[PDB]
């Protein structure tokens, strides 16, 4: 049980879209707590998953840590911006997330992440019909 | 059936890597041995076919799922190998036989 | 043979090899550093993706029943549907692209010239095969000999051979398809040619005989554990 | 003495052919497997020569034995199938390599001429017993593999220690006739053969 | 004395720039390291945007 | 196995020693100036053996081949994974409420 082994497991668990939030969040926490410096920037993508799992797992305590680290590392980043939007959506904060996604779109119009996250918000809100319409328009 | 580009590209890459390595090593050996002229060139060819067999050994049986035919086994990147072979031949024959 | 100076090896042979190797790495790294993606608007990527979908459909609509395929055909290239019909629309970029294309070989030739000046007048190595005499003026640049064997080479051609023999090594260590070596714009015409091609295409539902070709052999089941 | 060369060849290779045809070669078409085993054996021989150059007789013999055992283990892991059959695909490849090695080339250069030394027929006999020696080696390899229990590690260590028995017997004979020495080697090799088959009937469970 | 009818073609020149060749070598190895780091940083930034 | 890697190193090392020998033998000629023009058999045999073993190690080192049929790695891909759609994640499920918020 070496950090390379759990690192490979996390890489595989990311390669195939799994949703075992508990296991992946535990492994990511162990890697970023015990073996954070054992490898380089390869944990940074992990710092994404770790928070998403957290948002799936409900353990929001380390979500702020991961978000702050990523933001302090990557200022003005669309990826971190979408990630903050998901952080907002974790507590059903939809207006601020929508505003952030709109800002991303006006900053970059070819971005697809903002559209996907906003339609995810719409479908979380139960507006299935408008979500279908939004996906049809986005695919157009 | 359904060929996958990534797998075939990886197979081509590993074959090319092996060919380049073997050609460089054969050039080094020919420079070591002090082979000069055509006799050197022939040596390269020998190494190549040996590698194919070795590649054949690595692939071994049931290689049909790795490649459509044995052809890339034989003529895969021969000129690229030849360039490095001649380079290492001159290099080693210079730092062994010239001095 | 010739009792060549040992110091010619320690200061004219190896440094050339090191220079070539690290210049290739430098050139590749500068190439990746310089490359910046041009901004693309929604329309261009949209039409590119649309023609991508059309072409992949043309390629493998065989795994789709006939009615779905001909409905695809109607949607893409047919007056009534409207699609493929109502779908159309010293400069800095030329100088930049010309400089980028030039910087793949010209730095190598300039380095060769600089080496030729810097290392003029030597005999670096003896080529182990009998080259022709007519190649003498360029292999032995900087040498005043007349009866010297053509197999003896000056610094410039040795560097050229080094730079010729290191591309495979670059691909080996740097990564596959490295950039250290020596070697749609219009949618309307693309729309029309896609129109014509998919008009010319036919349909062959590959599922018309899957059952009969499946019934012949039993299903693989080992390795269930 | 070409016909003597013929007789010696009939003595040496034919039992190998017999084992090939009596071990179910068609089960896997071991020609490729035998070739892979032979390539590995040649590599192990190269490694042993390099090691001997790097590194009195016991050290070289131990290195050669270790290389051969490692090669056999790698070859065995290279293929999957019947335990008796992996035993065969390993032993037959290595034995063919040994015959093809410096126990066939002297038979060619020597013999076939005018001279008659019993050395060639003796070498053929020893090569034939080498068949059972490599059988023993393959049995040891399979015992190392095939799970772990019932004092198996002690027996495996004893079998590993018994390897390089040829060098030990050669040293004893050097300290101590040619036909007598060959007979002694035959009997000790047979004793190891019976020990290995006893281990096999013990392990079948 | 010694005479070089062919201008001493097979001997290193007395005016070799050791302090230039060594300088360029050891100021170019560091350049290679730096540009590799730069390429890595730019690739990471482009990946993350 | 990983030991394969170690092997290739020694091969080069073996070759390296050969080089030294060759150089020395060349010096031999450069100090004997006789009509030998032949390398010792021992050294050339050593060189050939080093070449062979190093190539053999490389053969292991090259890696493992990959099958061309695209339906190879997708056989074990169950439908419970492909449906996740990581971009379109929704956080209005029972996971948050059931677990510690």
């Amino acid at each position: 049980v070496t950090w390379e082994e759990m690192r490979d497991k996390m890489r595989k668990w990311r390669e195939e879209n799994s949703r075992n939030s508990e296991q992946i969040v535990e492994v990511g926490e162990e890697l970023i707590n015990e073996y954070a410096s054992k490898l380089g920037d390869d944990i940074w993508i992990i710092y994404e998953q770790v928070m998403i799992a957290a948002l799936d797992y409900g353990r929001d305590d380390l979500a702020l840590f991961c978000l702050q680290e990523l933001r302090r590392q990557f200022p003005g980043s669309h990826r971190v911006k979408r990630l903050t939007g998901m952080r907002f959506e974790a507590m059903e904060r939809y207006d601020d997330a929508i505003q952030l996604y709109d800002r991303i779109l006006q900053e970059d119009p070819t971005n697809t992440a903002a559209r996907k996250r906003k339609i995810a918000i719409r479908k979380a809100q139960g507006k299935n019909v408008e979500a279908i319409r939004e996906l049809n328009e986005y695919l157009e | 059936p359904f060929i996958s580009e990534a797998a075939v590209r990886g197979n081509a890459a590993v074959l090319d890597y092996c060919r380049t390595s073997v050609s460089a090593l054969s050039g080094a050996t020919a420079g070591i041995l002090g082979l000069t002229g055509l006799y050197g060139f022939i040596f390269y060819l020998l190494a190549s076919v040996l590698l194919s067999l070795l590649l054949i050994l690595k692939a071994g049986r049931r290689w049909n799922k790795y490649f459509k035919s044995r052809r890339p086994l034989f003529t895969g990147g021969l000129i690229g190998g030849l360039f490095t072979y001649v380079l290492f031949w001159t290099f080693l024959y210079g730092m062994v036989h010239v001095y | 043979e010739l009792l060549l100076d040992s110091n010619i090896r320690l200061w004219v042979v190896l440094p050339i090899v090191i220079i070539t190797f690290f210049v290739g790495m430098i050139r590749h790294y500068v190439s990746i550093l310089l490359q910046s993606d041009k901004k693309l608007t929604q329309e261009q990527v949209s039409d590119s993706q649309v023609l991508i979908r059309s072409r992949v459909l043309r390629e493998n609509g065989k795994y789709i029943p006939k009615q779905s395929f001909l409905t695809r055909k109607y949607y893409f290239n047919n007056p009534e549907d409207g699609f493929f019909k109502k779908t159309k629309r010293d400069p800095t970029m030329l100088t930049d692209m010309m400089k980028g294309n030039v910087t793949n070989v010209l730095p190598m030739i300039l380095i060769g010239g600089w080496i030729n000046m810097t290392f003029s007048g030597f005999v670096t190595t003896k080529v182990p095969f009998p080259l022709t005499l007519r190649f003498k003026p360029m292999l032995q640049q900087g040498i005043e000999l007349l009866t010297l064997d053509a197999s003896w080479v000056s610094s410039a051609s040795w560097y050229f051979l080094n730079v010729f023999g290191l591309r495979s090594i670059y691909s080996l260590i740097l990564g596959q398809d490295n950039a250290a070596d020596q070697s749609p714009a219009d949618t309307n015409k693309a729309f029309k040619t896609e129109w014509e091609a998919l008009e010319l295409t036919d349909h062959q539902w590959a599922l018309d005989d899957v059952e009969e070709e499946l019934m012949a052999k039993d299903l693989h089941f080992e390795g269930m554990f | 003495t070409l016909f003597h060369f013929g007789n010696c060849f009939a003595l040496a290779y034919f039992p190998y052919f017999i084992t090939y045809k009596c071990s179910g070669l068609s089960e896997y078409n071991a020609f490729w497997k035998c070739v892979q085993a032979g390539v590995t054996y040649l590599f192990v021989q190269l490694c042993k020569m390099l090691f001997l150059a790097t590194f009195i007789g016991e050290f070289m013999k131990a290195s050669v034995d270790v290389a051969d055992l490692i090669g056999l283990n790698l070859v065995m892991s290279r293929n999957a199938g019947k335990g008796e059959y992996k035993i065969m695909v390993a032993a037959l490849g290595w034995a063919t390599a040994e015959l093809i090695m410096s126990r066939c080339i002297p038979l060619w250069v020597g013999a076939r001429g005018i001279e008659f030394d019993w050395k060639y027929i003796q070498m053929s006999i020893d090569s034939n017993i080498s068949l059972v020696h490599y059988i023993v080696a393959s049995a040891q390899v399979w015992m190392i593999t095939r799970y772990d229990h019932t004092f198996r590690p002690a027996v495996l260590l004893l079998m590993f220690l018994s390897v390089y028995k040829a060098f030990v017997m050669e040293t004893f004979v050097h300290l101590c006739g040619s036909w007598a020495a060959l007979l002694a080697r035959a009997v000790v090799t047979g004793l190891l053969a019976l020990s290995t088959l006893a281990l096999y009937v013990a392990v079948v469970n | 004395t010694r005479v070089y009818p062919s201008k001493q073609f097979d001997v290193l020149k007395d005016d070799y720039d050791y302090v230039l060749i060594s300088s360029v070598l050891f100021g170019l190895v560091f350049a290679t390291m730096i540009t590799k780091r730069l390429a890595q940083v730019k690739l990471l930034n482009r990946a993350w945007r | 196995p990983s030991l394969w890697k170690g092997l290739v190193g020694i091969g080069l090392f073996a070759l390296a020693h050969a080089a030294f020998s060759a150089a020395q033998h060349r010096s031999y000629m450069r100090l004997t100036e006789k009509e030998d023009e032949s390398l010792p058999i021992d050294i050339v045999l050593q060189t050939l053996l080093a070449f062979a073993v190093t190539c053999y190690g490389i053969v292991h080192i090259a890696g493992e081949f990959k099958d061309m049929d695209a339906t190879s790695e997708l056989k074990n891909k169950t439908f419970d994974t492909l449906r996740n759609h990581p971009s379109f994640y929704v956080f209005n499920h029972r996971g948050r409420v059931l677990f510690r918020p």
